[PDB]
């Protein structure tokens, strides 16, 4: 169990820590988060109180090295820094701990829903989607574009995610333009598969760390690759039968912990009705239809 | 975006667009089978590409064995239709080629941008008027060289005959749109009007009769009188 120590609490601020959420006082004794599990990435996020615009944080792994935060009043928020002197960083750890001055990671033993929202994200991943090399974490806010949101402007903060376009020569194979377009598994299997993930894997981790930012951060960017990558699958006739069942999954428990106010800004009605109901796909998500359908009956 | 009344001038400036109606591309006969299921029997159809500028009509002929053996035929009708469009527009010298291309139906936008994603230059719009294209298969002319092929056929025509000697583009548009328009409202009362007079013929190399300037004018109104006639017959007006 790692720990995220902060020099201080400077400002008024809602801190997450995936899945949960807290609100510290403006210079509130406050010292981090503690018994942090070891074995998934893990996102610190914060909303300060006097401005909402801007949600912004930081993915990281403690296994990659020693992170903290503390409050920049130049550029006037929280950042994330790598301790090197692992002495002075476990010295000052223990001191706070024994003040009691952090919260603790909040799990139910019971609970798997981080693991099962990060199965296959991993930081080596996150930090080729999301390029700033010096750093072992990556920084993450609400107002970052995508690639493909430019082509259509600063490259350096920008959320590199696998571009995507159904009326694209990369999706439409010359000769199989009817063919590729109403069936997508040529892309999805050759193209995107096979050439550029390389496997089911990397396909479904930048799937669950688009919708963990689009939850998290209300990236409208991010949100759409998320999509997108649901439809190239319900959209191809030929998939292997192990990612299916593993979308379902993914699917099901991202719409579990789906805040229920925000789904008329995160959910895409055109995507879930044909992905649910018209697709190849359509009686292939079994526990991601019954959940939506007993969840947001509204949208469809 | 959409091409409508506020844009109409466009049509007749010096950009080549062409406009592509598929109305006519599948056609079938419905029929009761011995058993008494209902069946259908295809006919041979016509892809529809009009300059509106210089009247020339690029007429693809749809035969019946393009269908063989083949399902989903009206979904496959639209992508047949931007195959053939995006075929006819590579067989262009470049400085031919159509920088727009209205389609009449929404349903042709996504076959045909797909077919064209090697021409990201070519705009494909579609239109809000409501062009009476599908009657073109009420030109005699036209419907004899359609139902007469064996074999897939283009040909090419000049649907405004010699009028652009005398006329506008934009005139010569408005015609066209008018007797389109009349035959597909009463076929049998636009043609009786077009060819009553046994002494106006058409020539050879013409699709319609060979009216003096006079003459369109009496025929453009028996058109309109027509079109409003029929549109009181049915809504009893
Ligand atoms: C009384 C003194 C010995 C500190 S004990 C309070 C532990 C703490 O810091 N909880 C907390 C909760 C939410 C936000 N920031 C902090």
């Amino acid at each position: 169990m790692n720990t995220v120590p902060f020099t201080s609490a400077p400002i008024e601020v809602t801190i997450g820590i995936d899945q949960y959420s807290f609100n510290v006082k403006e210079n509130q004794p406050f010292h981090g988060i503690k018994d942090i599990p070891i074995g998934h990435v893990h996102v610190i996020h914060f909303q300060h109180a006097d401005n909402s615009s801007m949600r912004y944080g930081y993915w990281f792994d403690c296994r990659m090295g020693n992170f903290y935060i503390q409050y920049d009043p130049k550029d006037g928020l929280y950042k994330m820094m790598e301790e090197r002197d692992g002495a002075k960083f476990e010295n000052i750890v223990h001191n706070f701990k024994e003040r009691q001055m952090m919260v603790s990671y909040p799990k139910i033993d019971e609970d798997d829903t981080w693991y099962n929202l990060t199965e296959f994200v991993q930081m080596d991943k996150i930090r080729k989607i999301v390029r700033k090399d010096e750093n072992q974490f990556s920084y993450v806010d609400s107002s970052m574009t995508t690639v493909q949101e430019n082509e259509l402007s600063d490259p350096a903060h920008s959320l590199n995610y696998t571009v995507i376009n159904f009326k694209s020569r990369e999706a439409i194979r010359p000769g199989h333009e009817m063919e590729d377009f109403l069936d997508k598994s040529y892309y999805l299997n050759t193209v995107m598969l096979q050439g550029i993930f390389k496997n089911s894997s990397n396909y479904f981790g930048e799937l669950q760390f688009a919708f963990l930012n689009a939850m998290f951060f209300g990236n409208y960017g991010s949100s759409l690759q998320w999509h997108a990558m649901i439809e190239l699958i319900c959209s191809s006739a030929t998939v292997p039968k192990h990612m299916l069942d593993k979308l379902d999954e993914i699917l099901y428990y991202q719409i579990k912990t789906l805040p229920e106010q925000y789904s008329d800004i995160l959910l895409n009605e055109r995507v879930w009705n044909i992905c649910l109901y018209s697709s190849f796909q359509k009686n292939s998500l079994h526990n991601t239809e019954k959940i939506m359908e007993n969840k947001y009956p509204e949208l469809l | 975006g959409a091409m409508n009344s506020s844009n109409y001038a466009e049509l007749f400036n010096n950009d080549i667009k062409l406009f592509v109606d598929d109305t006519n591309v599948y056609r079938v006969t419905v029929h009761k089978t011995f058993e008494g299921n209902v069946a259908t029997k295809a006919i041979n159809g016509c892809i529809f590409t009009l300059n509106p500028k210089t009247g020339h009509l690029f007429l693809k002929i749809i035969h019946t064995s393009v269908w063989a053996g083949q399902k989903r035929l009206s979904q496959l009708a639209k992508w047949k239709t931007a195959e053939e469009v995006s075929a006819l527009v590579r067989s262009l010298p470049k400085e031919e080629q159509p920088k727009q291309i209205i389609v009449t139906r929404k349903a042709m936008l996504d076959p045909l941008e797909v077919h064209m994603l090697d021409f990201p230059n070519i705009a494909i719009r579609p239109t809000e008027l409501r062009l009476p294209f599908s009657a073109a298969m009420s030109i005699d002319k036209l419907s004899d060289v359609v139902m007469k092929a064996t074999e897939p056929q283009m040909v090419l025509f000049n649907i405004y005959d010699d009028w652009l000697d005398r006329i506008s583009s934009y005139t010569a548009f408005s015609r066209l749109t008018l007797l389109l328009r009349a035959l597909k409202t009463n076929e049998e009362s636009a043609k009786m009007i077009l060819l009553s007079d046994p002494t106006i013929t058409i020539k050879s190399y013409h699709l319609w009769p060979s009216f003096t300037d006079e003459q369109w004018i009496t025929i453009e109104s028996q058109m309109r009188d027509l079109i409003l006639t029929e549109y009181g017959r049915k809504y009893n007006v």
